C-alpha cells in the first residue's frame, strides 16, 4: 500500500505544479481553489474561490477573490448539469480573461 | 481527496515512472482518450498550464 499512497502524493504534487491549481481545506468543510499561472507576467499571482456543499448536497461558492462577474451563473450551471469539471474549467478561463483585462 | 478531485476535473492519468520534465499520461473525458507525452523543459509554466487546461472541455 506504500506504493499507492506514494503515487497519490506524487499525483497531487504533479497536478498542482502542472495545472497551477492548489486545493486547500479550510474551516466549515470548505475547499479553496487557488489558481496560479493565470497572469503570464506574474505566474505566482493567485486567483481563488472557495467552495462548500450545502445541506441539500449542492455546490455553493462562498468567496471569489478577485470577483468574477460570471461565477454565480457558473454555480447555477453546475447545479443544473452536475458537471464539476466544466465548472472548474470555466472558472479558470474566466480568471484568465480577467487578468488580461486587469492587464 | 485532492488527487481524486484533480482527476475529476482534468480526466488525466499520469505516468508516474518518468522524470518530472516529461509530462506524460493519458487524457480521457467525454471524447476518445488521447496520450500526453511532451518535454516541458523549454516551456514556461503559464504556457504549459494553458496547454493542459486546453484539454478540458468547457461546453455545458
Amino acid at each position: 500500500t506504500k506504493e499507492r499512497v506514494e503515487r497519490l502524493c506524487k499525483s497531487k504534487e504533479l497536478f498542482e505544479e502542472r495545472l497551477g491549481l492548489e486545493i486547500r481545506r479550510i474551516h466549515n468543510e470548505q475547499l479553496q481553489f487557488i489558481f496560479r499561472h493565470i497572469d503570464h507576467k506574474d505566474p505566482d499571482k493567485p486567483y481563488m474561490f472557495t467552495l462548500s456543499i450545502n445541506e441539500q448536497g449542492d455546490y455553493e461558492v462562498t468567496s471569489c477573490t478577485p470577483p468574477l462577474d460570471c461565477i454565480s451563473e457558473f454555480q447555477l450551471k453546475v447545479r443544473e448539469t452536475n458537471n464539476f469539471s466544466a465548472f472548474i474549467a470555466n472558472i479558470r478561463k474566466a480568471f484568465t480573461a480577467l487578468s488580461f483585462k486587469q492587464s | 481527496y485532492v488527487t481524486q478531485l484533480y482527476y475529476k476535473i482534468s480526466r488525466i492519468d499520469w505516468d508516474y515512472e518518468v522524470e518530472p520534465a516529461r509530462i506524460k499520461g493519458i487524457h480521457y473525458g467525454p471524447d476518445i482518450a488521447q496520450p500526453i507525452n511532451m518535454d516541458s523543459s523549454h516551456h514556461s509554466r503559464c504556457f504549459i498550464s494553458d496547454y493542459l487546461w486546453s484539454l478540458v472541455p468547457t461546453a455545458w
